[PDB]
């Protein structure tokens, strides 16, 4: 079982050619965004949100 | 009738490296060439060397130029990432079937003959600043980097981020000199799918036979413990409490990770009171107010961390802290039902095998066990290992988390956050 | 060996059987020990009325807080204590509720399901709960400039008709909507001919079918007597919103020409024309050698923060183009870089560029049905739209079919001197003028 | 990127003819200084035609 | 200097361009030929017959 | 609360063939188009004359 | 608003030494809680110090019971007179000792930086009581700053 996103919780970041740069694992967020007033760091120079190569037919 | 499922192949070469395949019949295929090479192989000299390699994958190479490595890999629509965790460099790539040989040659290229040219690792320095700033846009990134600063006195403490005040800094040689002395056969796992093994094992053969640097996968964590603090202004309070717990592979780890299904991990149904969930109960009775609660369990090579992490208000952090605490100690103490351990290994044995059921996070688990064990651990066995974690080890574990040398990051406004001290 | 071909073939075809109700239930059966279960519902946001907005929304935040067998907690409690995951979600055209669980826990994972679809204990005190809950989400949302450029997309190209309104519905429907409201579109809409029981995984078809009957049978007796509602289409307007915000530090700008639906066989060709475009964001490591121009000219010039096209489908309609954020400078470079490209595509399409196209759109498609949860959704959303799973081996066809004469012809229909839907946030003084965004939409050489 | 911006004789062309920021209000008032120029201009070529011949 | 500009994409890329190219010549070539009075080419217009004598 | 805005009704300013909120406006672009073009080439005739 | 900005000249002014920012540290580790304080204004607060702030922190603060006139070159009259005039002020907090609770602890900058700064210290005592000249003579048999140029 080893593996620190099988064991959900420390970080790993991603970099990529053609996708958009991710980050860590768990610590909360997720249950902290059902009570609400949590309207996160949205865009003050930054990244795509979601990230798109699952494109469909 | 679907087709019967071909097996993992497994090889340990006698130089040390480590190949695994296996021909599941997909469309795509991956390939990933794992390294013992994250952030805790960096030195009090060099800090963020392996932040600016993992930027660096596509830099010009002998054999493939900076502009082929890009126009070649989109030409065939496939992908090149790199994937840095503090004991890990991961390089993943991934095509059509009929596409793994451009690929890998590309793959073999920036593993194995990078460049690291002048004027091109010049022009690359400022996307460290970017990539640090849309990370660090998490409040949790910047928690979990104080965390293990806090922990370790040592390796683990070195961040996956570059610090600031290398930026700019990061020399050519630097690079050169952490490819040489870590991306190394003993070091290394080259581990495919919808690939052949007589492929891999030739091309390892061929082009990863490199060795002329460190040993050790430990050059060795020493715990240590404290904390910091980062006073931010921001709307509310991110704690990560925490003490030493143990080394990935081992019966004990196991035992952390089913505490941490007992307490409670992130949720399971779209916007619930997370019912099962231990700790989210023991802080809901007392905090009427936004707030988010995990245990948190972070397993190495050599140490481990376990604990838990919160979200809350400015005013109420030392309560949600507080209320977290003493739910673990009450599980210390001895009081944790058969059927609560039964439901977390449950919640854990799932959890497991969804984690592999797609080949991103099957390669990555194949990968990270060639590395930390150079072994194939199949599912079958490792549902097996948790169900030997019985009920007195769970308690065991909560034992000693409870009486260790804690350690603690946290930011916001921290007027009311405890400080180990006082909790 | 096994060539790229061969493997499409070895995927096995998606089983579909129906119950008298009209419940299609189907299933893509593989060695796994997880699966993926899940109802999809042909409900959202294109059926409801103006005046109950927030109904399919706000059921979704009832569903799984309470049955008439598993009273408030009990559903969660169930679903936690077998490891199992359970999610929803809402479109315009689409809702769905799926359990990610152990193969051998399906039989509980249907029943489960069959029990929230059916018997939703719509208690006023939780309803109540969940009007402040999503009226708070109303706000949280507010806060996404990218959630917002898309609703605003949808309320001008769509004005007035039933596609401008949003999933979540406006604040004084959320206020005021009441169990009645509630209980209404829930006896219209979630009739078994609308759902599509779909799963992925270590099953059994026949298994399922059982458990189909087992549980779903239930909604016989009579059907569809009184009232049958079919979608009307929906209008296109060439329009513009632009909302003027100086205190946000980037701008978005989202600007589309009007689509032709899910069922339309040049979706294919246009995916590949937006594939060739595609996307970029300020974390990618390729800048200048990236071959989309467009990609290019943004990372060389720092253009843009980021951009994505999109081909968003409903029932004979759609969105077609591009969004981008971006610092107040780049506004005008953004949109004549875009649309100069989707006119170079519309009159000069060259065959490699189309074969790289090509080539990024397999490899999604492939990349994309990777476990239970993609190919779940893939069999729930495909029968609810194309009637049918469409195998993997058709997409290839119809993806080898499309050369640089189609995009040229495609794009063209679609893109060449059609009005725009363009919809602006933020720093937007720079943002063109309408007419300016439209001569764009031509070239005077051509 | 845009040609129509960057040219040291068509940015002198854009900024004055093109993407000139102009009030959204201003009246037929307005039209005399193009008029103007217009009557310079037309002086200029029926006043050279006619200097040709006199 | 122009070796560069020959290869399979610029064969498309000039096919492409062509009906255009073509369309454009018939533009400049009618333009040209209604603007001087080119009585060579428009005495054999069927309507255009302002040298009816 | 950015869910409540809605485009103001512009019925009154409509062309006729696109009133119809249940009728694709692709059915009337090309006639559309057509006058506003017809327009513009009729008046360069008369220029070019 | 227009004054904001002096802040972050007037901290990068005072951090390029290297002095500075140890001292910063030293007492946020010290200190739990008043004397953790630092002189300079946190990064984070710059552009967000209200108007009402200083208001506040003046009326306050800025007391009779918490203040000292003192002047040279000038007579007691006078500045008895402008005491008596102007400078009664009372509607604000009381104690010199809202109160300092030594904890502990270190603080750790990574920095690159020529050579190293390193201050290790432990609670003493407080201004006035006779240990404090202990410790004021302690710091002359271990030594303070140098008395001859080179040596
Ligand atoms: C011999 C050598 C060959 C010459 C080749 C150079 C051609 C360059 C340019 O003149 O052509 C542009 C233009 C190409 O425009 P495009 O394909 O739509 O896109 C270009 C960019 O997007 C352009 O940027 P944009 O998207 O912002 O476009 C807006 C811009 C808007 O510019 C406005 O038209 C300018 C109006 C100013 C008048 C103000 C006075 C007020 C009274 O329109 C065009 O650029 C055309 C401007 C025409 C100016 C008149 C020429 C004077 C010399 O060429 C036209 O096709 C020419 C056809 C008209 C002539 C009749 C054909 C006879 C043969
Ligand atoms: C010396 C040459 C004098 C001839 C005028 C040359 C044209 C001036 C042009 O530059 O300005 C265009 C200007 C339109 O400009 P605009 O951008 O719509 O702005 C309005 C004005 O700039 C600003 O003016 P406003 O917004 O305060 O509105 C003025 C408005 C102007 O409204 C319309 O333009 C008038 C159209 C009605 C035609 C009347 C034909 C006269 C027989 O109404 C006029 O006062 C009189 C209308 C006459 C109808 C009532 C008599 C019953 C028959 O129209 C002229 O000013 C109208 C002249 C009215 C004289 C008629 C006197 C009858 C008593
Ligand atoms: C030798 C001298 C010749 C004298 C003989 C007289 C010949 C008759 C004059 C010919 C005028 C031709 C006008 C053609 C202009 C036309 O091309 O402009 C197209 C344009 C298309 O607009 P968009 O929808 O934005 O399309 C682009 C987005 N894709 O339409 C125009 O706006 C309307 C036409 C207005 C005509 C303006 C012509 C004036 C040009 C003369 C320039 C003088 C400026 C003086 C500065 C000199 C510096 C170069
Ligand atoms: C190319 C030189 C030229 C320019 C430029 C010119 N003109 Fe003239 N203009 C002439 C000549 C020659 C005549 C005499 C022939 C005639 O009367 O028609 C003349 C005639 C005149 C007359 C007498 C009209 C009459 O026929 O009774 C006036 C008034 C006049 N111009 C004003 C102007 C003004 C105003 C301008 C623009 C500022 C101008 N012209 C531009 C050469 C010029």
């Amino acid at each position: 079982m080893l593996s620190v996103a099988a064991r959900s919780g420390p970080f790993a970041p991603v970099l990529s050619a053609t996708s958009r740069g991710v980050a860590g694992a768990l610590r909360p967020l997720v249950q902290a965004a059902v009570p609400a007033t949590s309207e996160s760091p949205v865009l003050d120079l930054k990244r795509s949100v979601l990230c798109r190569e699952s494109l469909r037919g | 009738v679907p087709p019967h499922p071909q097996d993992l192949e497994f090889t340990r070469l006698p130089n040390g490296l480590v190949i695994a395949s296996l021909e599941n019949y997909a469309p795509a295929s991956r390939i990933g060439l794992f390294i013992k090479a994250g952030s805790r192989y960096e030195n009090s000299n060099n800090l963020g060397t392996s932040h600016l390699l993992r930027l660096a994958s596509s830099l010009t190479t002998k054999g493939a130029s900076s502009f082929k490595i890009t126009r070649g890999i989109e030409a065939v629509g496939g992908k090149l990432s790199v994937t840095s965790t503090r004991e890990n460099m991961a390089y993943t790539v991934e095509c059509l079937r009929d596409d793994v040989d451009i690929l890998m040659e590309f793959l073999l290229n920036v593993t194995t003959a990078p460049e690291f040219r002048r004027w091109e690792v010049a022009a690359l320095q400022p996307q460290l600043r970017i990539d640090k700033a849309v990370a660090l846009q998490n409040p949790q990134a910047h928690v979990i980097e104080n965390l293990h600063a806090a922990a370790y006195r040592n390796a683990l403490a070195n961040s996956l981020y570059c610090p600031d005040y290398r930026i700019g800094k990061v020399t050519p040689v630097e690079l050169h000199d952490y490819v040489q002395n870590h991306f190394t056969s003993a070091r290394m796992a080259l581990i495919g799918l919808g690939v052949s093994h007589p492929v891999l094992k030739q091309v390892a053969e061929q082009f990863l036979n490199i060795r002329g640097g460190l040993g050790l996968s430990g050059a060795k964590a020493k715990y240590h413990g404290g904390e910091i603090r980062e006073q931010n202004g921001d709307s509310l309070v991110h704690a990560a409490l925490v003490a030493e717990s143990a080394a990935i592979g081992s019966a004990e780890a196991n035992a952390f990770s089913v505490l941490q299904h007992v307490l409670g991990a992130g949720p399971h149904v779209k916007r619930g009171s997370n019912a099962t969930s231990s700790l989210y109960q023991a802080v809901a009775k007392g905090v009427h107010q936004p707030f988010d609660v995990s245990a948190f369990n972070a397993s190495y090579s050599d140490s481990g961390l376990f604990g838990f992490y919160t979200i809350s208000q400015a005013a109420s952090a030392g309560d949600v802290i507080k209320a977290a605490y003493n739910q673990v100690k009450t599980i210390a103490q001895g009081n944790l039902s058969n059927p609560d351990v039964q439901a977390a290994k449950n919640k854990l044995k799932a959890g497991y095998l969804m984690s592999v059921e797609s080949s991103e996070g099957f390669l990555d688990e194949v990968g990270s066990q060639a590395l930390a064990a150079g072994s194939y651990t199949p599912p079958s066995t490792v549902l097996q290992q948790i169900d030997a974690v019985a009920d007195a080890d769970v308690i065991n574990a909560a034992k000693k988390f409870v009486s260790g040398r804690k350690s603690m990051a946290a930011s916001g406004n921290l007027g009311h956050t405890p400080f180990i001290d006082e909790l | 060996t096994a060539t790229y071909a061969q493997a499409l073939q070895s995927v096995p075809e998606t089983q579909v059987s129906q119950l008298d109700n009209g419940l299609r239930v189907a299933s893509e059966q593989s060695s796994q020990p997880t699966c993926t279960v899940g109802v999809w519902i042909d409900a959202g946001s294109r059926y409801e009325s103006e005046k109950n907005n927030g109904a399919g929304y706000f059921v979704e935040h009832l569903a799984f807080k309470g049955t008439k067998n598993r009273p408030g907690n009990a559903l969660e409690k169930e679903v936690e204590s077998m490891g199992a995951h359970l999610n929803a979600y809402s479109t315009r055209e689409h809702t769905a509720y799926y359990i990610k669980a152990l193969s051998k826990d399906l039989p509980k994972a249907v029943e489960l399901l069959a029990d929230i679809v059916q018997n939703c204990s719509l208690e006023d005190s939780q309803i109540e709960k969940e009007r402040d809950v999503i009226l708070q989400e109303l706000q949280e949302n507010d806060t996404s400039m990218r959630d917002v450029v898309f609703n605003y997309l949808h309320a001008t190209a769509f004005q007035g008709t039933p596609l401008a309104q949003s999933v979540e519905g406006p604040s004084e429907n959320v206020r005021k909507l009441s169990r009645a409201d509630l209980t209404e579109y829930l006896s219209r809409h979630y009739k078994a001919p609308r759902m599509v029981l779909a799963a992925a995984g270590g099953l059994e078809h026949r298994q399922l079918l059982d458990l189909a009957q087992k549980h779903f049978s239930g909604l016989s007796g009579t059907y569809d007597e009184d009232a049958v509602p079919t979608l009307s289409p929906c209008r296109f307007t060439g329009s513009q919103i632009c909302h003027r915000e100086d205190g946000l530090p980037l701008a978005h700008v989202a600007i589309a020409v009007e689509g032709p639906g899910w069922a339309h066989p040049d979706n294919v060709a246009l995916q590949v024309a937006n594939a060739i475009i595609g996307h970029y964001d300020c974390t990618y490591g390729g800048g200048a050698h990236l071959s989309s121009p467009l990609a290019s000219i943004a990372a060389t010039n720092k253009l843009c923060q980021s951009f994505q096209t999109f081909n968003i489908c409903y029932a004979d309609t759609g969105l077609l183009g591009a969004h981008f954020v971006c610092d107040h400078m780049s506004i005008d470079d953004m949109m004549f870089v875009l649309q100069g490209q989707w006119m170079r595509l519309c009159t000069s399409a060259t065959e490699s560029e189309v074969l790289r196209g090509k080539n990024l759109l397999r490899n999604a498609l492939v990349s994309h049905l990777d476990g239970t949860t993609p190919v779940c959704e893939d069999i729930g959303r495909s029968l609810l739209t194309y009637g049918r799973r469409i195998p993997l081996a058709e997409w290839e066809s119809r993806i080898a079919e499309v050369d640089a004469r189609v995009v040229r012809e495609v794009c063209s229909k679609y893109f060449y001197d059609q009005c725009p839907a363009v919809a602006g946030f933020g720093p937007i003084e720079q943002l063109p003028d309408y007419n300016r965004i439209r001569s764009g939409m031509f070239w005077l050489r051509f | 990127t845009n040609i129509r911006k960057s040219h040291p004789l068509m940015k002198i062309v854009n900024n004055a003819f093109i993407d000139l920021p102009a009030p959204s209000n201003i009246s037929s008032w307005w039209n005399f200084g193009s008029l103007l120029g217009i009557c310079l201009i037309l002086q200029i070529l029926t006043g050279l035609f006619l200097a040709m011949h006199y | 200097m122009l070796t560069r500009f020959l290869g399979p994409r610029y064969r498309q890329l000039a096919r492409n361009w062509v009906p255009t190219a073509g369309l454009w010549g018939a533009v400049g070539a009618v333009g040209l030929v209604w603007a001087t009075d080119w009585r060579l080419i428009l005495d054999w217009v069927p309507y255009i017959n302002g040298k009816f004598k | 609360s950015h869910t409540d805005i809605k485009v103001p009704d512009f019925s009154d300013y409509r062309r006729p063939e696109v009133l119809d909120s249940t009728k694709s406006s692709k059915e009337s672009s090309e006639a559309r188009k057509g006058f506003s073009y017809l327009v513009t080439a009729t008046t360069t005739v008369g220029v070019a004359y």
